[PDB]
């Protein structure tokens, strides 16, 4: 009766950290389903400036009619390069506003655990059962939740942030670093740990 | 007691977490997250967080190496060392309001800024200690050492999201005989493009730059 | 207060059971498994009357008929289980620890084998599972 109150102050802050951490991962699964057409597009833009940067315009004698064609056509090809980024950085903004939001719910939780702490043992923290596992896996897990966050959403801040007009290779080498990018983390992590609680939130 | 030393699993690789069991928490009176203290047995010394074994069994002990002594990342267990329970301490933790770090970069100022801040974000750290970066990190700084802070990290402490993070700086064979003669001859042609930051640019040439080395096979001109 | 009787496991169901236990997994009841005092995720032991013993894990099923241990056709001629028959469950409360040395000897003879990604399929597909000698 005196230690009750203590225990189920955590369980219900755990109760309510979950099911936002729910709705942040389809927001992230949204954005990284709308980048990819916008990169292959940009692939297909790096293309035609690389093959227009290539070739002179007085050699070739039909066009010599209309001597300024190769500002006009670089201008209207770069006019659309702008557009793709601009679209691209909204994109950005919408996985900054989730990893800030997901990440100050972990920080109540841990909170609210430190003021708890000293009252319930260490034996009422290990204790599993037949529903719902333990404290500190969840506790676990959501701190694993919280670091994959970050280091996905600076990973692709640095490659974001390193595209330049004046090197071309870089940009048809983006649209396969971001699929390396996406590759490269641990398979299906939220949904797992979501899968595993769900006897716990429901009950 | 004595526990014994285990191979750290891929889940514990690069997040600074020690893992214990039950009877040497009690032992400890640690709760979850709490700053350990580790004295290695071959020298040196390491800061960890203490988190529970699933399985619920003691007698073992697993140590990720984060926040070392420089040189004494030995923490590799094929020879299966022990240790004995003396050697953990419980160690308080204050928060900090400045540190000074100084950053050992991958082969501008605000960026070297942004990725010490990532790094260093919610960890307790001690003075003298090299904080190394896990594999595949972003950005570009792969180490830090420890300078000095405020509170005074010789106890250790923990940088908070509101800590201040500031730079400065201080790091504390065969001679083969023979070939004298040689050997300064090709300094007076080397050392001339080896002095050289864009000042031969402004007053000068080039003196020539690709040098020849011929002699019978066995006279060391490869460790010349 | 151990004895539990065979049924194969419920088909579908594969979009409510994590991917990390799909190889390894037994299917029971919620009371029968609130009973014998097993818990979600952990590791539980199967003996036969024949002697031969197998280590899996549980997950909560929510359905099964209560009193019915569910096993794969694999697991039940791994153990020696016809459906219908009789099996001994019980919690692990010791400890599981990291293999370094495996010594497998293979069945028959199908082309040898490119070795080093036969040995990337095995730790590939096969990662948690906790083994004993004589176990295929
Ligand atoms: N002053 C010296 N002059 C010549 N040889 C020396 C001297 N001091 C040591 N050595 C020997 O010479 C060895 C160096 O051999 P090294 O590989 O440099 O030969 P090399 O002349 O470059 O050979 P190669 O003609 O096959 O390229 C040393 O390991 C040592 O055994």
């Amino acid at each position: 009766m005196t230690q009750d109150r203590p225990l189920l102050a955590v369980q219900e802050a755990l109760k309510k950290c979950f099911p936002v951490v729910e709705e942040q991962q389809g927001l992230w699964q949204s954005a990284l389903r709308d980048c990819q057409p916008l990169l292959s597009s940009l692939s297909n833009l790096a293309e035609q400036l690389q093959a227009a940067q290539n070739l002179r315009f007085e050699d070739v004698p039909a066009l010599r009619a209309f001597p300024d064609l190769k500002e006009r056509l670089r201008r209207k090809q770069l006019v659309a390069g702008d557009i793709v980024l601009d679209k691209l950085g909204e994109r950005l903004a919408i996985l900054l506003k989730v990893r800030d939001m997901v990440s100050s719910h972990v920080e109540r939780v841990f909170q609210i655990y430190e003021q708890h702490a000293d009252t319930v043992g260490i034996d009422a923290v290990l204790q599993p059962s037949a529903v719902s596992p333990s404290v500190a896996d969840m506790l676990e897990w959501l701190q694993d939740i919280e670091r994959h966050y970050r280091k996905s959403y600076l990973k692709r801040k640095y490659l974001l942030s390193s595209i330049q007009w004046g090197d071309l290779a870089n940009i048809q080498a983006l649209p396969k670093a971001w699929d390396r990018i996406s590759k490269d983390e641990h398979q299906d992590l939220v949904q797992d740990i979501l899968l595993n609680v769900s006897f716990f939130l429901e009950e | 007691p004595l526990l014994k030393l285990l191979p750290l699993d891929a889940r514990d690789r690069g997040t600074q977490r020690c893992r214990l069991g039950p009877a040497a928490l009690h032992a400890l009176g640690a709760r979850l997250g709490s700053a350990v203290k580790i004295s290695l047995p071959d020298g040196g010394s390491c800061l960890c967080t203490a988190w529970p074994r699933r399985d619920g069994a003691d007698g073992f002990v697993q140590l990720d190496p984060l926040c070392a002594s420089p040189g004494a990342a030995v923490g590799a267990s094929r020879s299966r060392r022990s240790l004995s329970l003396n050697r953990l301490l419980l160690v308080p933790c204050p928060p900090l309001r400045r540190v000074a770090v100084w950053p050992v970069l991958r082969e501008n100022t605000a960026a070297v800024l942004e990725a010490a801040q990532e790094l260093l974000r919610n960890r307790p750290i001690s003075l003298g200690h090299v904080v190394v970066a896990p594999p595949g990190a972003p950005g570009l700084v792969a180490a830090l050492h420890i300078v000095g802070g405020t509170p005074s990290p010789d106890p250790a402490g923990l940088v908070t999201p509101r800590t201040r993070v500031s730079l400065g700086g201080e790091p504390p064979e065969v001679p083969l005989g023979g070939l004298s003669e040689a050997a300064d001859s090709l300094r007076e042609l080397l050392r001339l493009p080896l002095r050289y930051p864009r000042a031969l640019t402004a007053l000068g040439l080039a003196v020539p730059r690709g040098v020849l080395l011929a002699g019978p096979p066995g006279v060391g001109k490869t460790q010349l | 207060s151990g004895t539990l009787t065979v049924t194969n496991l419920l088909e579908k169901v594969d979009d409510k059971i994590p991917k990390t236990f799909q190889n390894s997994l037994i299917h029971l009841g919620l009371n029968t498994m609130k009973s014998a005092n097993i818990c979600i995720g952990r590791p539980v032991l199967l003996t036969s009357l024949n002697g031969k013993q197998e280590v899996y894990t549980a997950w909560p099923m929510a359905g099964f008929p209560g009193g019915k241990v569910g096993l794969s056709e694999m697991a039940q001629k791994n153990v020696g289980v016809r459906p219908g028959d009789a099996i001994q469950v019980q919690p692990l409360v010791g400890a599981v620890l990291q293999a370094e040395e495996m010594d497998v000897a293979l069945s028959d003879k199908d082309m040898e084998i490119n070795e080093e990604e036969l040995t990337g399929c095995i730790l590939r597909k096969l990662d948690g599972k906790i083994v004993l000698p004589g176990n295929f």
